[PDB]
């Protein structure tokens, strides 16, 4: 075919690209073992889109498999794991057939597949056989195992494998100001190249070196942030001016060793550098689990059993004596670590399965595509910090024993009492999209909120759209248009009916406007809160509230293959708002208005033209017709008065009466924007124009433009007119001639051919702002004296367009793309397609299920720590990941800043003064003096000053006897809305020695 | 005594620095600003399980020559 | 799919390779005009295996068209060239559906295709319109005309086109006997490296310079028939023994200009260097033929 | 004291330093020292002519910066 459905795959497409997905769509995948681990891998791969998925697992469902296998139900017990799962995986993605392989007795059947994945159900002996057949046949091979809080993955893509793009990052690009004969390239002005030694670049527009532009790649030697070297260029000529360099990613051939070879000589990728010495230990420990099993007829060590733990330690010890190189000469077996592996061998933990489900599924996608850098080749992982303090929740053969319960292999690790506390937790989940669904899935498997004192509340104000389906696995095509939270709550209760009646799905947005719903009682009843959000503002909002209510918050995020987790613990750590993230790059206005050199610039300009033409104009007209104080109110209050008044004037003076009128209007806008406006700019600054200095004005980031001659056969000229006319029609309630069809070229052409396009005449008194650091942005009386009186226009209304990037039939992206590409033609900038314009103008965030799933897994390993109320900051881990590298890193959270006043330590984030009742001002000042040694110097409510110590006696007599609320009313003249139950006051104060001191804030409780 | 250490970013880029074991984290962040353009307040550096804080030295985090630090970011999608 | 039939495509596969053919099998090709020129082009492309082939030629078959149109018979006179030819093209290769485009009044139909070829039945005016549409839409455009013993062809693959293998030759490869610190690679005894300045190579099995073998590409500076230089390798270690180099072909991006621009500013490839002075004469000549017809 | 180029049928470009009075014989031997092909097997063409062993570069009006082509007979069909 060569076809990819953008409407479904939109967000994944910006992560992987067209070519990688085309390869994925020719790849048949086979997964061996369908417990938690395999079904997690299978879900993520079926979602991503491969040619076919085949599952093999003839084992009967037992109750304990439901620990992490979210597609098994208790009714399925007895039936084959693979058979029952097949239809549910099929539902995730209609484009991907899902088949069951009945038997794997004939190894030869493996040849139907391009990638084979062996999970925890495959013996090591069989892994080695399968790997040997795969490796020697050209089949990519991956395996993975989880055992309680421990896990590993192994990757082997064969002798010959080619990585096509190591990172998935945008290629670096930049403007050149000089190239010396020895090949030293100097950037224009303050621009950094961003390259690294060994990068490759091509060039264009380099005048004087002509064949340097032919696509030849040059190897980069970096000299500083602003220069690099490419080797001698004397042979190509001599640099004159101009030049843009573009980074090019070159192919890289790598080899992998077999599982057999790597068992005795592993290449490790570390999952946590703080723990790198454990990789060798666990490498041995996992081999001993398999030896142990061969000695015990297939069985793993028993839960929390000392006798088996000792045998495991003996097996690992015999390995290190036989191979002294594996731990190192004179390095001891870490017995406590191996003992835990044995104790937990039977554990099946949602968090760990999610982490490895995401990772391995991404590795499968790499294997199919040559996109991103493969894991090479063993990775080990543990989350032992998640274990509770054994004082509170002892672990032994009794507490840890099974109970005939879907939670038995979680109990195996944590014990019964702890599992019960998870069940009785009360949580607020903010957001029900990608992370939201993963999180709700994890909580279902945890049984979290299923207990009598527990519950879950989840909220999200958005509805389900088609592109969501690629990574929000709880939703089906039939569910499109419904509410994310409601649907998600239903789906999860089907996975685990222990939650039926325990999940409160709300559709309210979280923010300052919904505090009557999410009130004091609501927040104060919670144990903790979890974010599942896609914008910084909502995160900041929730963080502020978790600080105010003193609740833990679990935070996380993704961008393509990148992700992070952060824990915020009351009275212990910084909060989310305590740190700065790098801000959005801002484009200077002169670059947008007059001097674009990137497609990003023409897209922004186009997006504003779109707003002005089809949204703002209409809104201004409607205000003019329905607000009798509108001209008046505008003369005083607007930045661009002449702008608004011209807009209303033009909108009412050139009213179309039919569709043909809209075509003419769009054709004339083309002339103005891409021809007359450009000739005007050239009139002010001719091509040969010079600077006061004597250099050419049109250089560097300034590209001399050329005016456009309309040509219906140019795709961008055509679509500018089609989309412009159709949107204008919408504004004026005119029926399109295309409303039930494609646009006919000859018909637009007919209309345009009979038009009289007016010639251009320059304005000699017009002036143009070149830099952002200079000036300029009677008529207006005249302009008002040209407005139709609203009486002329009774019942007239313009219909403003609401920008919707995800409806390919509404002409929006069509317009912004054609409009941007026309300006790009003006300025010799390469044009962009609809997918790229939609990404930039729509501010779309690349997203994929693998990363979502992995990061959610990490969040849920941290969640264990909240349940245990840990106060040792060293136990917590903020996480950072990029699956493309692959990279994983962790750090202990930052402690909250501490302060002191008089002899008193306080927490600058979490501490406050809690005052009960609508206290009188004098009582408040007196209290602080007597109880805290603090001489209140300033007291404020929001922006208003309620008291200061410089107030003279008369003003003090006015305020001192007033309750806080009345004091606020005296100053602001507004009332307290009566639905308000608290007021925050900021104070400045002096300590006992009379020096100013930072102090906590105040909360007044009405 | 002067040594080389490495800073890897979340995008895969590797930066090389020359430092002495007695340099402050502040010092190191400033060296990163001269090379990458990022301002010290926006930099997040982790090494061996710890996030590096502005008032301390490399020695406080047992950073040795050839050590690799990681510059990481908080992501905003989900 | 993602599947190539070796029993049919064996000897061709050794020419183009699996990847190139897999891309071919996702490409829809349109050919405008089915006199001799168009049917020759169509015959070869259908044999090669593309996703589909579509032909547009509504003109009636006349006796003279049989000069070079080997799929027309006298029984066909009167009927449309496109229709009569479709079924015979279709037998060349059962993997390639062959369709007929009934009309070209709506230029938007061109969006169905990845490559559009305009032969001698298309006027210079229509060629320019069609090329403008193709170029601005990212459709690959090619045109060709024969007149008596004269002919030409024009290629425009758009603003952005990537060549993945420039020649189809086997990558050069060879055994290494020494690698000096300055990058000087000397061949193992009477073997010639065969490389050219600016080729790239990767290495394997070089002992003593371990990260030289990781798949990194090195740029080749030829010193003579028996040695080439890759730049200092001090940072990598010290050569001990062994080693094989393999040439790696890197992607190359190129830009083409539109027919309109090339009519006034052509980039020529010569067909016979003994006649190079003729290219410019004939480029004027073919344009004049069109002015004559107007 | 001039430079000329030899392009082969595979796309390879060879650079030679020659004087205008050199024989075809001379040139073919320079190609042997560079490519390994023996002169009897080399076929060189320029501007419509195949270059014959007894003549000079001057006899074929080969100038500096000129490009010759080394070509082959193919055995399949
Ligand atoms: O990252 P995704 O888009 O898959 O999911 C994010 C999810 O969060 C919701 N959301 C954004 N902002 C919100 C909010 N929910 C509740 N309150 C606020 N302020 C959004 O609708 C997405 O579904
Ligand atoms: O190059 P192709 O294989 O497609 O065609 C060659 C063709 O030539 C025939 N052939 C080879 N040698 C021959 C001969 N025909 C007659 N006499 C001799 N000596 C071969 O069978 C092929 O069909």
């Amino acid at each position: 075919a060569g076809e990819i459905d953008e409407s479904l795959y939109s967000r994944q497409l910006y992560v992987l690209g067209k070519e990688a997905m085309l390869k994925m769509q020719t790849s048949n995948v086979l997964i061996l073992g369908l417990k938690g681990l395999g079904v997690e891998i299978a879900k993520n791969v079926v979602l991503a889109g491969v040619k076919s998925m085949t599952v093999f697992d003839p084992e009967p469902v037992q109750l304990a498999d439901l620990s992490t296998q979210f597609f098994l139900t208790e009714k399925d017990i007895g039936q084959k794991r693979g058979d029952v799962t097949r239809a549910k995986l099929a539902e995730l993605n209609a484009y991907v057939p899902v088949n069951v392989l009945d038997s794997l007795d004939d190894v030869t059947q493996l040849s139907q597949f391009q990638v084979v994945v062996a999970t925890d159900t495959v013996s090591l002996e069989d892994k080695v056989k399968i790997n040997e057949f795969c490796h020697s046949s050209g089949i990519r091979f991956i395996s993975s195992e989880t055992r309680g809080l421990f896990g590993n993955t192994f990757v082997d893509l064969g002798d010959e494998f080619t990585v096509l793009d190591p990172t998935g990052e945008e290629p670096r690009t930049g403007m050149v100001s000089d190239i010396e004969p020895d090949g030293t390239v100097t950037m224009l002005d303050d621009n950094r190249h961003g390259l690294e030694d060994g990068n490759f670049v091509r060039f264009s527009e380099v005048e004087g070196l002509d064949k340097l532009n032919d696509g030849t790649l040059f190897k980069v030697e970096v000299l500083g942030p602003f220069a690099f070297r490419i080797g001698s260029v004397k042979e190509y000529g001599e640099y004159k001016k101009g030049g843009i360099f573009t980074e090019v990613k070159v192919p890289r051939k790598i080899s992998f060793k077999s599982l057999k070879q790597q068992l005795s000589n592993p290449e490790f990728v570390f999952s946590d550098f703080a723990k790198f010495d454990r990789a060798a230990q666990l490498h041995l420990g996992f081999q001993a689990l398999h030896q142990f099993a061969v000695r015990h007829n297939g069985e793993l060590p028993r839960t929390m059993n000392d006798e088996d733990a000792n045998e495991l330690i003996k097996l690992v010890t015999d390995l290190s004596v036989q191979q002294p190189e594996v731990l190192g000469e004179g390095v001891d077996v870490n017995e406590d670590l191996i003992k835990e592996l044995s104790y937990q061998a039977r554990g099946d933990i949602p968090g760990v399965v999610a982490f490895f489900g995401g990772l391995v599924a991404q590795e499968v996608l790499k294997a199919c595509s040559g996109k991103f850098t493969p894991l090479k080749q063993f990775m080990y992982f543990d989350s032992l910090e998640s274990l509770p303090d054994p004082k509170n929740f002892p672990r032994n053969e009794k507490t840890t024993q099974p109970v005939n319960s879907r939670y038995d292999n979680q109990i195996a690790v944590f014990g019964l009492d702890f599992q019960k506390k998870i069940a009785n937790s009360k949580v607020f989940l903010v957001g029900s999209g990608a992370i939201g669904c993963e999180m709700l899935k994890n909580w279902a498997l945890l049984g979290l909120g299923s207990g009598s004192d527990g519950y879950i509340v989840v909220t999200d104000n958005d509805s389900i759209e088609k592109s969501n389906l690629n990574r929000q696995f709880l939703f089906r095509p039939k569910d499109v248009g419904k509410n994310k939270s409601e649907v998600a709550a239903e789906a999860v209760c089907a996975m685990n009916p222990d939650l039926k009646g325990k999940i409160n799905a709300k559709i309210d947005k979280v923010g300052p406007e919904t505090e009557e719903i999410f009130n004091d009682s609501f927040w104060e009843s919670l144990d903790f809160v979890t974010n599942a959000l896609d914008n910084v503002d909502a995160r900041t909002y929730v963080d502020r509230r978790c600080v105010f209510y003193r609740k833990p918050l679990l935070e996380s995020g993704t961008l393509g293959t990148k992700g992070n987790t952060q824990v915020i613990i009351p009275r212990l750590t910084e909060s989310y708002s305590s740190s700065r993230d790098p801000p959005e790059k801002s484009i200077p206005l002169c670059t947008l208005r007059s001097f674009p050199n990137k497609i990003d610039h023409t897209i922004a300009w186009a997006k504003s033209l779109f707003q002005g033409y089809f949204t703002d104009s209409a809104e201004n007209v409607n205000m003019y017709l329905t607000q009798p104080n509108f001209v008046e109110q505008t003369l005083k209050q607007s930045g661009d008065v002449k702008g608004v008044l011209e807009s209303i004037s033009d909108s009412l003076s050139s009213k179309p009466h039919n569709f043909e009128d809209c075509i003419k209007w769009a054709r004339l806008e083309f002339e103005k924007k891409f021809n007359h406006d450009i000739k005007q700019l050239l009139f002010n600054f001719p091509k040969d124009a010079k600077t006061s200095n004597g250099e050419p004005f049109w250089s560097g980031a300034k590209r001399a433009p050329t005016p456009l001659e309309f040509d219906i056969y140019n795709n961008d000229h055509f679509h500018f007119v089609v989309a412009g006319a159709s949107l204008r029609a919408y504004n004026y309630g005119i029926k399109s001639d295309d409303s039930n069809s494609k646009p006919n070229v000859d018909e637009y052409k007919s209309v345009i051919d009979h038009m009289i396009i007016p010639e251009f005449t320059p304005n000699a008194n017009l002036k143009i702002q070149v830099n952002d650091d200079d000036p300029d942005p009677d008529e207006i009386d005249q302009l008002v004296s040209s407005l139709p009186d609203p009486s002329t226009l009774a019942g007239f209304k313009l219909e403003p367009v609401d920008f919707e990037k995800d409806d390919d039939t509404n002409h929006h992206i069509e317009f912004i793309t054609a409009c941007s590409n026309c300006r790009a033609q003006n300025y010799f900038i390469e044009t962009a397609d609809r997918q790229k314009t939609k990404f930039i103008a729509g501010r779309i965030i690349p997203a994929i299920a693998t990363t979502t799933s992995l990061v959610t897994g990490l969040v849920n390993l941290e969640l264990y720590k909240l349940i245990d109320n840990k106060t040792d900051i060293e136990q917590y881990k903020n996480g950072f990941v990029n699956l493309a590298l692959p990279f994983f890193g962790f750090s202990e959270p930052i402690a909250s800043p501490k302060g002191e006043y008089n002899n008193k330590k306080y927490d600058k984030i979490w501490d406050r003064f809690d005052i009960k009742g609508d206290i009188k001002l004098s009582d408040l000042i007196e209290h602080f003096e007597k109880d805290e040694g603090l001489e209140i110097t300033m007291l404020s409510y929001g922006v208003s000053l309620l008291y200061a110590s410089f107030f003279p006696p008369k003003k003090l007599k006015e305020r001192l006897n007033l309750p806080i609320t009345q004091l606020v009313k005296l100053v602001t003249k507004k009332d307290i809305p009566a639905h308000v139950s608290t007021m925050i006051l900021e104070i400045c104060a002096d300590d006992k020695e009379g020096e100013d001191v930072e102090v906590p804030f105040i909360t007044i409780h009405l | 005594a002067a040594m080389q250490i490495f800073v890897k970013t979340l995008t895969g880029k590797t930066i090389t620095l020359e430092v002495e074991s007695s340099d402050t984290i502040d010092n190191v962040k400033s060296k990163i600003q001269d090379k990458e353009g990022i301002p010290p307040d926006q930099q997040r550096l982790i090494f061996a399980g710890k996030q590096l804080e502005d008032g301390r030295t490399l020695s406080d985090y047992n950073i040795q020559k050839e050590s690799t630090l990681h510059l990481v970011l908080r992501l905003r999608g989900g």
